[PDB]
């Protein structure tokens, strides 16, 4: 039964993450005064079958200057931990019960960069090489501040166990707590995935397309998937963190609702943010990240360390 | 007056660091300067993490509670109120 | 799978094998993050899964810095992998045939004295029947650093410190 | 090893649809297709030559920033003491030493790039 | 070496508590309160011999006083007992906050039928004396001889009888 | 560098030795061995030069190598053992390695090759930091663990040490070098007694410390890093080449001069234990050391070398830095043989 | 030269993390408490001369806990005489061995 | 012992090797430290873990800050041999000798 | 409103390990009894495997000191089914 349980979290991301492409572009369309895919199907919900369909039909070119093993084993590397990065993800009941399942996603995430690294290095083209060492620097920038973050949002917690953090947002989410960090975790979310703002391993406009670019056919469509899918599992980890949500345990479906909402509007406030804001130089957001968010994570954590003992409201360790 | 200056200037041109250095300031000072960190240190001293191994009784022990719930011994009747 | 701690020992040698013949210091940083993930699995195995996972995390990480600089200083106009030098790939073989050796000579003779004295039982013999509770005793005594482990706490923070204005003093030429 | 068993179904669906796109389309391949793609032009020198970081200090330095993060990782744990005055010190002092080294890579124009 | 002193499978025999982890967790704090003579006495012998073989008989009577409590509970309060470790058995955590409802009946019932008062919090935790008569073990850890110590010291100094006698140095 | 940033590396330095030195746990004393390692590389690249770099990536790797052999070393003896304390190491293998972890820290032979490169890389000001300060906190674990250190392996490790130092020193006409390779026979001379006494090892110790200070302090005094360089000092400071001809003749080991009391008390001690081929061989092995320290002695002061005529301008201005410990140093390493039943006080 | 600083001040910096029988948090008690207690009660004071020869015996129990290098032996003995004996069908594992029986709790 | 312990012994064994045996790079030298590193981590922590040594559980992580600290040292000297030389080759370290 | 959930979270788990405290002699009492059991099943079961081995003594003491040591898991569950070992060995650390 563990087997149809790995599926059944697997090949939903899939279609969620195949019909968000859908939904961004017709986000992005009507914010834009436009339509988003609207012939292929009905209101264009067959646009990513056919966008599918097309890809892994399409030839894959394997570039004569590449190193084939790492080519290939970057696609692959990327959507594994993509789509295992959901395994530990209270929602009510997580697949995996970890103690420490939040380490394990900050180990997966911390790996998952090798993938666009290996993916550019292999390449052997210059913007791909650019691409991976712009990459490197983003995960330069945001690692310690995301890391910093979460230890002090969790110092409430009690645990790095996920689970707890439906009881610890019981009565109230924890947002109202730690506001300053959750604006601070949302924009270190969006630097992570190399999404709005921080798209810069990918710069459509300045990269033509980054460590993906000599990328076609079936290994590109991998490469998509594993980014859109770590995009909906960093906005549940947002919801789950911040945005706490009621959990009867006799009726799970009001939780899963509650969740599957909250990381819905957490997405279309991604999308909202690309198609709203111009992109960061990477130096400056290196230079953010270090020189802004970092002292004031920094300071945020030792309010947050000093806060319980000082008002006697230390989480249970259990 | 130099402090004034300093501080209007620094909130005008830097004030993510004016913050932080508050926040970070706050946070060494008002632990000490507070009734409820005694309290924290209490209920963590409260919580039974391993099993309360019963000693001898040699009769001479007055205040040692040889008892399932009888009067003598420590009491949580702070925390319930807390 | 009785064994499981075995073979991923086995596969933390390979890849101790694998960057340790020196290929192009890029592949050499794929051997070390299989290592480092194979030993976070041998210590979860064992009960250490904060411990195994801060290898994980720490070295992830870090050999993240290497392929930067990899790319910066280590970058050769054709990289070597370890089929693309006689030296590296002998290297390389060496140090499988070493293992191989080590393995069957340990595996098939239970007792076996190289310079130790090794027993060919399985790892789970020496595991311990206690029960720790309502604990997980490594994040206990992990957690015990900032409370008996004063001493160790400040000495690792002013060699972070030093650390810092050593790197900045080094590179500046 | 019930996350063993997921790792392994990932890392074959991954692979299988690897093997799908390699093995489905109808491949026509010659050396002008293959070739390095420079915006239409062909490439001067080779990927593979060295490619200066402007921001090696901060990489050197967020090595140190990691470790850093590492020892702050126990902390929550570290709070279920009974000695709060002696872990809140030693937490609050590593917490200033890593301020005052990011301080002074700041000050000492470490942070800034080339 | 020697050989392992081991009691026969006959003498730890004894009639098992056979109720689930849930059952317990329910009667917990009742059955803390009314068979703590019997469970403080085996935890002194366990934490004074640091033998399993020197307190088989103590844990026999753990056992008997266990059944004990769970029989008054089946003749007094059965029904309301079972709707209270039903409800705990459901959640995965066994908590206590998820069942406070059924918590309140059965210990209506018990109050009642058999004059049970539940441990308030803070109290079956507290460390408790207990009155025994099997001697305190001499030797529990069956440690050897210490070794005779060495010499220790002697009356006032006085000067070296030459001094320092290295080589030529007369002082 | 900032000189308030110096001053920090220096008292890092220090502080980790004096780690090493006082605690009683070995992961301390590996943690002691790491600041000192990460606070003297600057040190040694004060003056940026390409030399300087060579010798800090050289002393580093070396240092880092013998580091994780000792912390192995470690690791093994706890496995073993499942002890922290420095005490009697309860596995052999774990004693041969770390034992040379610290021969290699130490810079005995065969582990010496780094010395005669990062002495000459660095500057006088590094090297004396080098060649005194390095040498107490692997000496001080060497005394701690000397009971369970096997005698062979380290005798055979003074015996070479002795042997290349003073055939290194030969064929040297850098005076950074010649530092160097006298050091590591110094080095060898005072392992030889570590199974034997401590106390002996400690008072070597000490006189070969002021040795080594006097006649660095000498050579920054003088500005002079070559025997040709040195040869000048004869003209505009005929003191400085005396003080350092007798300083030589000190470190020869020739009595009166104390550089005989280590020495003499060293075949004193070995001796004593029915060892008479050991030490007869390293006082007939000293007297390379002896000669490449004549043959010193006679480009700078016994005999005179040609000048240039830019001397002239020198002559009128006076040396403005002031060492204040260079005349102590100078005479506690020359004039302190009368003095050695004082060896009790190092008990 | 030890300079033992912490003894002369009375100071406590590592002596803390020297052995497993020390105070631990929550008192969990090492592995090996009771072997390494009766080694170090033994061997205190006596010096390390008397205590390699004297003390020989709780050293070799601390070490056998330790590593259980001995005890391994036995049961790699054991289990090699059980192969032995099954390939010629001389023993025949009982069923609480073969998991037919249920364990007591 | 264990077969686990003989293997991460001899897995430190061919990292000190692997150190040991420059061919041209500097940056292997410093990953073949780090394996040495993080062999030596897995060690104790196997080793701790095992005889249940609670407060020595702090141990590896120390070892392991030490050992990003090291490797910290040998990237900024790389560095700076790549900023004197061009490139990380060991050959380039020849001015100092014997 | 955290520090209130917090403080009534910490009663809450006061109260969870009480429960644990007043269970926790009868499971001492019990895995006592099955550690004896088991022991005495694997002498039982020794003696008869290695009779005709020479010079081996059945239950043979490993320590010197005559004083309760702890089996380990080899030393309790040497001889059971591979499914019985892997339980008691890596059922806790592999459950999720």
């Amino acid at each position: 039964m563990f087997m149809i349980n790995i599926l059944s979290l697997i090949i939903p991301i899939l279609l969620a993450v195949a019909f968000l492409t859908l939904v961004e572009r017709k986000v992005l369309g009507y914010m834009q005064l436009r339509k988003g895919p609207n012939v292929v199907g009905p209101y264009g919900l067959l646009q990513p079958i056919a966008d599918a369909l097309k890809l892994f039909t399409k030839e894959p070119l394997r570039p004569a200057t590449s190193s084939i093993s790492m080519f290939i084993i970057a696609p692959i590397l990327a959507l594994s931990l993509a789509l295992t990065m959901w395994v530990p993800l209270p929602m009510p009941y997580p697949l995996i019960n970890m103690n420490l399942g939040v380490l394990f996603m900050l180990a997966m995430s911390s790996l998952a960069v090798y993938s666009i690294l290996w993916s550019g290095w292999a390449s052997n083209s210059k913007y791909a090489l650019i691409g991976a060492l712009r990459a490197v620097a983003q995960t330069i920038s945001y690692e310690v501040t995301l890391a910093i973050i979460l230890l002090s949002v969790l110092l409430m917690n009690g645990s790095y166990t996920l689970s707890t953090l439906i009881t610890t947002q019981e009565h109230i989410w924890m947002i109202f707590t730690s506001w300053p960090l959750a604006m601070m975790w949302f924009i270190s979310t969006l630097a992570e995935t190399n999404r709005a703002p921080f798209d810069l391993t990918e710069g459509e406009s300045e990269l033509v397309s980054g460590f993906n670019v000599e990328y076609a056919a079936g290994p590109f469509a991998m490469f998509f998937m594993a980014e859109y899918a770590n995009i909906i599992m960093m906005n549940a980890f947002t919801a789950i963190l911040f945005l706490g949500a009621s959990h009867d345990p006799h009726t799970p479906e009001l939780y899963t609702i509650n969740f599957v909402l909250k990381t819905l509007a957490l997405t279309i406030t991604f999308l909202w943010i690309r198609a709203s804001y111009p992109r960061f130089r990477y130096d400056q957001l290196m230079h953010l990240l270090w020189k802004s968010f970092l002292p004031l994570t920094l300071a945020l954590c030792m309010w947050h360390i000093s806060l319980p003992i000082m008002t006697a409201s230390i989480p249970p360790q259990s | 007056g130099r402090i004034a200056s300093f501080l209007k200037n620094a909130w005008a041109k830097e004030p993510v660091l004016v913050a932080s250095f508050a926040i970070g300031g706050l946070a060494i000072i008002l632990p000490s300067l507070s009734p409820y960190t005694n309290y924290a240190i209490r209920i963590n001293r409260a919580t039974p993490y391993n099993y309360p191994v019963p000693l001898r009784d040699d009769g001479n022990m007055p205040d040692v509670p040889s008892h399932p719930q009888d009067p003598q011994g420590p009491s949580l009747e702070w925390l319930k109120n807390l | 799978t009785m064994y499981i701690a075995f073979i991923l020992s086995t596969i933390f040698v390979i890849g101790f094998v694998g960057f340790s013949s020196k290929p192009s210091p890029i592949y050499g940083g794929l051997g070390l993050i299989v290592s480092g993930g194979v030993g976070c699995g041998i210590v979860l195995n064992f009960g250490g899964s904060f411990l195994g996972l801060m290898v994980f995390l720490i070295y992830l990480g870090g050999m993240l810095v290497v392929f930067g600089y990899t790319t910066a200083m280590a970058t050769e106009m054709y990289p070597e992998v370890w089929v693309s030098n006689k030296t590296v790939f002998g290297a390389f073989v060496s140090g499988l045939m070493m293992e191989f050796c080590m393995v069957y000579y340990a595996l098939k003779e239970e007792e076996v004295e190289i310079i130790f004295k090794f027993n060919g039982l399985g790892d789970w013999v020496i595991y311990d029947t206690g029960d720790s509770g309502f604990f997980s005793e490594e994040a206990m005594g992990i957690a015990a650093l900032y409370s008996y482990g004063t001493w160790l706490v400040i000495v690792t923070g002013w060699s972070l410190l030093i650390g810092v204005v050593v790197i900045m003093e080094i590179t500046r030429g | 090893m019930n996350i063993m068993l997921t790792l392994l179904t990932n890392v074959t669906l991954a692979s299988l649809l690897v093997l799908i796109a390699f093995w489905l389309p109808q491949l026509n391949a010659y050396s002008e297709k293959t070739s390095p793609y420079e915006c239409g032009f062909d490439p001067m020198g080779s990927a593979r030559l060295p490619f200066s970081m402007k921001f090696f200090l901060v990489a050197i330095t967020f090595l140190l920033f990691d470790l850093e993060i590492a020892l702050l990782l126990p902390l929550p744990w570290a709070s279920q003491t009974n000695n709060l005055k002696t872990m809140l010190t030693m937490a609050l002092f590593l917490l200033i030493l890593l301020a005052a080294s990011l301080a002074y890579e700041w000050t000492q124009k470490g942070l800034e790039w080339a | 070496p020697g050989i392992v002193e081991l009691p026969t499978l006959e003498d730890l025999k004894v009639q098992e508590v056979k109720v689930s982890s849930s059952v317990l967790k329910a009667a917990a704090h009742h059955y803390g309160a009314q068979c703590d003579k019997p469970n403080k006495e085996f935890m002194l012998c366990r934490w004074e011999e640091k033998d399993p073989r020197r307190c088989l008989e103590e844990g026999k009577l753990v056992n008997q006083c266990a059944l004990d409590f769970f029989r008054q509970i089946k003749r007094h309060c059965a029904e309301p007992f079972t709707e209270y470790w039903t409800c705990i058995d459901y959640s995965g955590l066994q908590l206590f906050r998820h069942c406070r409802k059924q918590q309140a009946k059965f210990d209506e019932c018990v109050l009642d039928k058999l004059g049970w008062v539940r441990p308030d919090l803070g109290e079956l935790s507290k460390v408790t004396k207990v009155k025994t008569d099997r001697p305190l073990p001499e030797n529990p850890y069956h440690s050897r001889a210490r070794p005779e110590p060495n010499p220790e010291a002697e009356g006032d100094l006085k000067p070296a009888k030459h001094g320092s006698r290295l080589f030529f140095w007369t002082m | 560098m900032n000189p308030i940033i110096y001053t920090t590396l220096i008292m890092t330095v220090m502080s980790g030795t004096m780690l090493v030195m006082i605690s009683s746990h070995w992961l301390l004393i590996w943690i002691g061995f790491e600041m000192n390692l990460l606070a003297m590389i600057p040190v040694l690249m004060k003056n940026f030069n390409p030399r300087a770099t060579e010798a800090a990536t050289k002393y580093f790797l070396t240092q880092a190598t013998a580091s994780m052999m000792l912390m192995m070393a470690i690791i093994i003896n706890l496995l073993y053992s499942g002890q922290w304390t420095i005490t009697k190491m309860f596995n052999p293998v774990a004693m041969t390695m770390m034992t040379m972890a610290l021969a290699m820290k130490l810079g005995l032979s065969p582990f010496h090759f780094w010395v005669p490169e990062v002495t000459q890389g660095i500057s006088l000001q590094a090297g004396l930091l080098l060649l005194t300060w390095q040498k107490l906190a692997p000496l001080s674990v060497l005394c701690q663990i000397s009971q369970s250190i096997n005698p062979n392996l380290m005798l055979t490790m003074a015996m070479l040490s002795i042997l290349i130092g003073g055939w290194g020193g030969l064929n040297q006409t850098q005076l950074r070098k010649i530092m160097a390779y006298s050091s590591i026979a110094h080095m060898g001379w005072m392992t030889a007694v570590l199974p034997y006494n401590t106390t002996m090892t400690i008072l070597n110790l000490l006189i070969y410390i002021t040795m080594t200070l006097a006649m660095f302090m000498l050579l920054i005094h003088s500005s002079a890093t070559t025997t040709l360089s040195l040869s000048h000092t004869w003209n505009k400071m005929p003191v400085i080449t005396s003080l350092m001809m007798v300083t030589l003749l000190s470190m020869g080991g020739l009595p009166p001069l104390s550089g005989f009391m280590p020495k003499w008390m060293i075949i004193q001690e070995m001796t004593k234990n029915e060892s008479i081929i050991m030490p007869t061989l390293m006082a007939m092995t000293a007297l390379l050391n002896l000669y490449f320290y004549m043959r010193l002695a006679y480009s700078s002061s016994l005999t005179m070398f040609p000048s240039t005529n830019n001397m002239k301008m020198k002559w009128q201005f006076e040396h403005t830095k002031q060492m204040k410990l260079l005349p102590t140093m100078i005479v506690l390493s020359t004039l302190v043989l009368p003095m050695t039943p004082a060896l009790s006080s190092l008990n | 030269p030890f300079f033992d600083v912490q003894k002369r001040l009375g100071l406590d910096l590592d002596r803390w993390m020297t052995i497993q029988s020390a105070e631990q948090p929550h008192k969990i008690p090492g592995r090996c408490h009771a072997f390494e207690k009766e080694w170090i009660e033994c061997a205190h004071g006596i010096g390390g001369i008397r205590a390699e020869k004297e003390c020989k015996i709780e050293f070799d129990d601390f070490v056998e806990c330790l590593l259980r290098q001995k005890t391994m032996k036995r049961l790699s003995a054991i289990k090699r005489q059980r192969d032995k004996l099954i390939k010629e069908g001389k023993y025949t594992p009982p069923p609480h061995h073969l998991g037919k029986e249920d364990p007591r709790p | 012992m264990p077969l686990v312990y003989m293997n991460i012994i001899m897995a430190f064994a061919i990292a000190l090797a692997g150190l040991l045996m420059y061919r041209s790079h500097l940056m292997s030298s410093l990953l073949c430290l780090e394996g040495m590193m993080l062999s030596l981590f897995i060690m104790s922590t196997l080793i701790i873990l095992n005889t249940h040594f609670t407060l020595a559980n702090m141990m590896p992580i120390i070892l392991l800050v030490f050992a990003a600290c090291e490797a910290a040292l040998g990237l900024s000297l790389l560095v700076m041999v790549s900023n004197t030389y061009g490139t990380d080759y060991v050959q380039n370290l020849n001015l100092l000798q014997c | 409103s955290m520090m209130k959930w917090n403080r009534e979270r910490r009663r809450l788990q006061i109260e969870d390990f009480e429960a644990r405290i007043a269970l926790m002699p009868l499971f001492q009492a019990e895995k006592d009894r099955r550690v004896l059991q088991m022991l005495r099943e694997n002498l039982e079961e020794e003696a008869i495997i290695m009779k005709d081995v020479p010079d081996w003594k059945v239950g043979e003491s490993v320590f010197h000191t005559t004083r309760w040591v702890t089996p380990m898991m080899g030393e309790l569950y040497g001889l059971r089914t591979n499914e019985e070992i892997l339980s008691a060995t890596y059922g806790f650390i592999w459950y999720t």
